[PDB]
């Protein structure tokens, strides 16, 4: 069976300008395992980006966290893209700090 | 701890 | 005061070269201690708690050894359930199994579980009497034939009456500091006007530990669904866990709406409402 990602883009702590924190993009309940995850700053790809040991739920659909330092700002615009089998295109999803 | 041994399927 | 132990193992076929893509994960409560990747330089079990680094080199070489021989099952498996299901060998396919054992405040056995599955449907999973097996179709209904002739209940249940428990209670122990504490969440409510008419109220509940959690929005003291959105639990990145709860409510009547947080970590449940 196949399950479409869920996906929340947030920070580790409240966010801040000039303050650095953590950009997360927790992906789950998606199966296979297989996705590519990607971190954005103003469109563009950050490196270094880490994530977690791949991991499931009760039901067996897999979880993933991925994250990086960052420092928002008023201006730069971050995001999390996510592609999957079940994606017919890669899925955006901007990070909104009230969220 | 893990289990010692595990059987296939 | 209940906790737990548990191990997830998840196995990828590669098809078009290689072996499969192995990852194991050991959790107490939802503390992740240990891990294996097969895509890993170490090829070793790894620490990634630090109170389980106490354990010396027999315990890493040994658990080494145990969880290279279940990457190996997997892979066996893989092509057993390829053959049952007379599938190509063309496409990747997925096993995944967790098993673990659950103690009670009293840290005496509550229950033990052995679960299976393939491309992420239920398998064969061990039934709670650890006794029995639960087959979810004829595949799994050889591999239980088969399991039932070679007693692999009697084993797994010895282990997660046995060694299972005794180890949590030893992690449990060793890593006090953590695993015996709890973190109430930190609570706040944020307010986010959606129109000259309505706004949105969002209760947040952060750093907590353990993950399990309840935020229920009440208006004017009764329980309200509508208009609600609640997100799932998600880990902060620093071993705590996150969640809000939001409600649209009409601009200047916020005061009739209260969040109820309920955690482990509270002497009693909290009420929040907007100033």
């Amino acid at each position: 069976i196949q399950r479409t990602p869920k996906i929340q883009v947030y920070s580790r702590h409240p966010a801040e300008n000039g303050k650095s924190n953590f950009l997360n993009c927790y992906v789950s309940g998606f199966h296979p395992s297989d996705i590519e995850v990607d971190l954005l700053k103003n469109g563009e790809r950050i490196e270094k980006v880490e994530h977690s040991d791949l991991s499931f739920s009760k039901d067996w659909s897999f979880y993933l966290l991925y994250y990086t330092e960052f420092t928002p700002t008023e201006k730069d615009e971050y995001a999390c893209r996510v592609n999957h089998v079940t994606l017919s295109q890669p899925k955006i999803v901007k990070w909104d700090r009230d969220m | 701890s893990l289990y010692n041994t595990v059987a296939t399927l | 005061g209940s906790h737990s132990m548990r191990y997830f193992f998840t196995s990828v076929s590669r098809p078009g070269r290689g072996e499969p893509r192995f990852i194991a994960v050991g959790y107490v409560d939802d503390t992740q201690f240990v891990r294996f990747d097969s895509d890993a330089a170490s090829q070793r079990m790894e620490p990634r708690a630090p109170w389980i680094e106490q354990e010396g080199p027999e315990y890493w070489d040994g658990e080494t050894r145990k969880v290279k021989a279940h990457s190996q099952t997997h892979r066996v498996d893989l092509g057993t359930l390829r053959g049952y299901y007379n599938q190509s060998e063309a496409g990747s396919h997925t096993v995944q199994r967790m098993y673990g054992c659950d103690v009670g405040s009293d840290w005496r056995f509550l229950r033990g579980y052995h679960q299976y599955a393939y491309d992420g449907k239920d398998y064969i999973a061990l039934k709670e009497d650890l006794r029995s097996w639960t087959a979810a179709d004829m595949a799994a209904q050889t591999t239980k034939h088969k399991w039932e002739a070679a007693h692999v209940a009697e084993q797994l249940r010895a282990y997660l009456e046995g060694t299972c428990v005794e180890w949590l209670r030893r992690y449990l122990e060793n890593g006090k500091e953590t695993l015996q504490r709890t973190d109430a969440p930190k609570t706040h409510m944020t307010h986010h006007a959606v129109s000259d008419h309505e706004a949105t109220l969002r209760c947040w509940a952060l750093s907590f530990y353990p993950a399990e959690i309840t935020l229920t929005w009440q208006r004017d003291g009764e329980d309200q669904t509508q208009d609600t959105e609640l997100v799932e639990t998600r880990p902060a990145g620093d071993g705590t866990f996150q969640k809000w709860a939001a409600v649209v409510v009409p601009s200047g009547q916020e005061q009739r709406y209260t969040c109820h947080v309920q955690h482990e970590g509270l002497p009693k449940p909290l009420t929040l409402r907007w100033e």
